[PDB]
RNA sequence: CGGCCCCCUGGACGAAGACUGACGCUCAGGUGCGAAAGCGUGGGGAGCAAACAGGAUUAGAUACCCUGGUAGUCCACGCCGUAAACGAUGUCGACUUGGAGGUUGUGCCCUUGAGGCGUGGCUUCCGGAGCUAACGCGUUAAGUCGACCGCCUGGGGAGUAC
């Protein structure tokens, strides 16, 4: 059974990534888009799109620089089996910074240095790289 | 198995549509009846373990549509149960 | 290049005698599936209403008996 | 320079058998009727035009260049092309590290030449027969192997290939040497190591010849250049 | 294999077809199978070998056969 | 653009699979290997011998077109079933000829019955036909002059199996294989049989719609262990053989060729 | 688990449709099945065969070989609960280049033919990325991820002693 679906998420983004697949695709959700929103912010990521009323289906499309991909790791921090809560003082770094990681908080979805600007932390829920 | 027109009586006395099929109740009573035209066999043959095992299968199947019936609504359970003569 | 296949029978006649004949040996054995050219499911029905027919005497089990 | 029906009447849109393929050509694959892929030449086309266009301006800098295959049925086109604008070529088999262990490679060259100043300007006759005929055993196999290159001094300024599934140590040696790389790929073989890919059909005899002569021009462009 | 010698028939050519017969039956080999017992576990050994020696023949030779040899 | 994908829905339109279309042109002879390029994959190592004419040297230059065959691709780099079976169809098409006027005409002799019926040879080939065939009545060739000029007028063919028996002389007159496996069997029945593979211990000639004979090694000639089938026929060739044994049950008919 | 028939009966798959609406996974304890041998009791007993007798061989031969051969092996009801009970690979779910097959469906196609194009399930072989101490594994992973259980902490003593 299906217990993570962030999780699915990122699994695919790597898959495709590694696969030199232009676009993925997958079940739309409201978390899964915005972190969708977030990446395209931050530029790992062409762009997403939405599509279907009923079980919508959520495509991710890809980003290749110089040949190779530009996610160059992406990896979960919380899960069900082990949640990762932070406050703003613990914020982690991605990569010294150079990466990011991105964060639940109570204003929303975003990454690590917009949470530590704003000044407050929540559930870290994947780095990226 | 159960013969196909014992289904379809089971399904005119408990379905609400009788086109239906579905019905929790329905699904219930199919077991019950067939765990009772099984309960003969397995008197008679006792060491078919095989088939006592999907018997088996069936009195959970009945008895999880029981427990989903009980919390979803009372009066519907007590009544199936009351026409079962199930005693839980 | 299965004969059955192409007149395309829904089932194999034990009672059908001579066409049986024609898939027996001399020796009254079943001809082999992978040599001889008919298709697998109609090789089973054919090999089925083989044994029927010899169980009735209709064919024998081997040449030599008696 | 060239025209894409002139490809086509070449069958340069052929291609291998689809189950002898890379997935590195889909993108050099338009589809495959026949159970035979067929290369996409609207995408081969432009390929072909930049690589004569680098050729001629390698040409222009005096550049060396080379011409490889070996593959038995084009040996002699490859040979002649490389005659026609006066370039280097290895029309049969491929030596380890020619390239890479140039350097043993040029002593060779020099046994060959030696061999050939005998031969000719020697007029020494009288030597023993069966020496003779290992002195010319020796140089007809170091003619095979060696002739085009003799006069290369040095390593060449580019290389041009024709298979590069079958020539994938040469292609390994300018990768590792760095040359630049110019090979007609077939869908069968892989582009990785090639700088410049050229989507069409190694196999076919007059797409190979076709490939061939535009290159030539090109070269004796450059060189008039 | 039951056997008649035909009318004006040779001896040597009826010999000969009784060699057929019994050949075509498999009757020598099928009593040297029965004379000592097989395991199941070796039956099925040497029939697996066998299979995979087979595909080995058929794909791997031809693979060969590909490329020549001189 | 799509005018590639117009192409190759043409190119198929301009192409059949059989050997139907005569496109390949003779771009390289050298003996013993001739090569066309039908616009197929690849060029056809063809033999010499799917062309030569009757008294044995070529016929064919270069820019020459004859199609070959196909439906057989690729092991690695090669292609093309032999062109010569093609003419076997323009054959077929003559003998088909007939049936519209109930009388199909060539020259037809035949000297004798390796298996009941005269040989009669048409062109190039020579085929065998069941012994009413080769006279209209009991004339008897054997009493013509050797070879005879006839024609052949059809007497029976067996459809499936490729046997035809014709006609000579007499102007003015004018599942399945094995069921009834009982045809060619009685002892000694010749046939004309294109090997097809000899697999070290044999040479597989098999012919008569849908069989397999086999002519092992031990006949095959007039020496017995030393003699390697590859060396002493060919490859693909239509030669002397004879049935003598049918299992119709275990189908294996054991053909021969010392005789 | 394999001769043929009848009777009761379990599961899986494929086709379209209809229905419920998260009812799911895993699982300590716990319950159940569980090769072969073996036990109990009652039947049975062709073949074969521990044990056992003889004959060989050999230094010797409580074996290997040969001739006999008893329990058992079979049937009914119980017990036993262990095996290299092996894929020496826990279960469930997802994703990731290919080929060649087999077996079983099923859609379409002039089946114009044993065929042409797909779409499901189980399954043999090779092998790409990747992984690995290497061997090799490789869409049936031993790759990339999630959930739950299970087990490992130098060799012996010991899977033994209480």
């Amino acid at each position: 059974s299906m217990q993570d679906p962030i999780a699915d998420m990122l699994t695919r983004i790597r898959n495709g990534q590694a696969a030199n697949k232009a676009a993925v695709t997958m079940p739309s959700s409201k978390l899964k888009v915005a972190i969708a929103n977030v990446l395209k912010e931050e530029g790992f990521i062409e762009d997403f799109k939405v599509e279907g009323d009923t079980k919508p289906e959520l495509e991710l499309t890809l980003k290749y620089f110089q040949g190779k991909a530009v996610v160059e790791s992406i990896q979960r921090v919380s899960r069900p089996g082990l949640r990762i809560y932070k406050r703003k003082d613990e914020l982690p770094k991605v990569m010294a910074g150079l990466g990011i990681a991105v964060v639940s908080t109570s204003k929303g979805v975003m990454t690590d240095r917009a949470a530590r600007q704003a000044g407050l932390g929540g559930e870290i829920i994947c780095y990226v790289a | 198995s159960l013969s196909t027109e014992a289904t379809a009586k089971i399904v005119s006395e408990f379905g609400r549509d009788a086109n239906d099929t579905g019905s929790t109740e329905v699904q219930v009573a199919l077991l019950t009846a067939q765990i009772n035209h099984l309960q003969g066999h397995f008197a008679e043959h006792k060491k078919d373990h095989h088939s006592r095992r999907g018997l088996l299968r069936m009195v959970s199947q009945r008895r999880k549509l029981l427990d989903y019936l009980k919390r979803k609504d009372v009066a519907r359970y007590t009544q199936l149960i009351e026409r079962l003569g199930l005693r839980r | 290049f299965c004969r059955f296949t192409a007149e395309g029978v829904q089932e194999i006649d034990y009672k059908d005698i001579a066409t049986l004949k024609n898939y027996i040996t001399e020796s009254g054995k079943i001809v082999p599936s992978r040599i001889t050219g008919t298709r697998a499911k109609y090789q089973r029905q054919l090999a089925r209403a083989i044994k029927r027919a010899r169980y009735l005497s209709l064919l024998p089990y081997t040449d030599r008996h008696q | 320079t060239v025209s894409m029906r002139d490809m086509l009447k070449a069958g340069v849109h052929f291609g291998h058998q689809t189950r002898y393929w890379n997935p590195k050509m889909k993108p050099f694959i338009f589809g495959a009727r026949n159970k035979v892929h067929i290369i996409n030449l609207e995408k081969t086309v432009p390929m072909f035009n930049e690589a004569l266009a680098e050729l001629n301006k390698i040409a222009s800098r005096k550049g060396k260049i080379l011409f490889v295959g070996t593959k038995r049925a084009a040996s002699e086109a490859v040979k002649d092309a490389a005659l026609s604008c006066d370039q280097f070529f290895v029309n049969h088999r491929w030596l380890g590290g020619m390239l890479t262990n140039w350097k043993t490679v040029r002593q060779s060259i020099k046994r060959l030449k030696d061999l050939e100043t005998q031969s000719q300007d020697g007029t020494f006759d009288k030597l023993t027969k069966k020496e003779a005929l290992m002195r010319t055993r020796e140089l007809e196999k170091l003619e095979n192997s060696l002739g085009g290159i003799k006069d290369m001094g040095g390593l060449p300024d580019a290389l041009f290939v024709i298979d590069a599934d079958h020539e994938h140590i040469a292609i390994k040696e300018a990768n590792n040497l760095g040359i630049p790389v110019f090979a007609i790929v077939d869908t069968n073989s892989d582009p990785d190591g090639v700088d410049f890919v050229i989507p069409g059909n190694d196999d076919a005899i007059r797409a190979v010849t076709l490939y061939l002569g535009a290159v030539a021009a090109t070269v004796r462009e450059g060189r008039s250049q | 294999p039951v056997i008649k010698v035909r009318e004006n028939e040779p001896f040597d050519v009826a010999l000969r077809r009784f060699k057929r017969s019994c050949e075509k039956a498999g009757v020598l080999a099928e009593v040297r199978r029965r004379e000592f017992y097989e395991k199941p576990t070796t039956e099925r050994k040497r029939a697996k070998a066998s299979a995979v020696k087979r595909h080995a023949k058929k794909l791997a030779r031809e693979n060969a056969r590909r490329t020549r040899l001189y | 653009e799509s005018f590639a994908q117009l192409f190759e829905e043409s190119l198929k339109e301009i192409e059949t699979r059989p050997g139907s279309i005569v496109r390949g042109v003779v771009v390289a002879i050298d003996k013993d290997v001739v090569l066309v390029d039908a616009g197929l994959k690849s060029e056809s190592a063809i033999p010499a011998e799917q062309f030569k004419n009757a008294q044995g040297e070529l016929e064919i230059q270069v820019g020459d077109e004859v199609d070959v065959a196909l439906d057989a691709v690729e092991d690695g780099f090669g292609e093309t079933l032999l062109s010569r079976e093609k003419a076997k169809r323009h054959e077929a098409w003559i003998t088909l000829e007939k049936a519209y006027e109930d009388a199909e005409t060539v020259t037809g002799v035949i000297n004798g019955k390796v298996k009941g019926g005269f040989t009669v040879e048409l062109n190039g080939i020579r085929a065998f036909l069941p012994g009413s065939l080769v006279d209209v009545r009991p004339v008897r060739d054997t009493l013509h002059l050797e070879g005879k000029e006839l024609e052949f007028k059809v007497i029976k063919l067996d459809q499936k199996r490729n046997n035809v028996v014709v006609s000579r002389r007499a102007v003015i007159e004018s599942e399945d294989p094995w069921v009834a496996i009982a045809k060619r069997y009685p002892e000694g029945t010749k046939l004309t049989g294109r090997v097809t593979n000899l697999t070290d211990y044999g040479c597989f000639v098999e012919i008569e719609e849908g069989v397999e004979g086999l002519v092992h090694v031990s006949e095959m000639d007039w020496t017995n262990k030393n003699i390697h089938p590859s060396k002493v026929v060919n490859v693909g060739d239509v030669v002397e053989v004879m049935v003598l044994d049918i299992d119709e049950e275990r189908r294996r008919i054991s053909l021969g060729l010392k005789q």
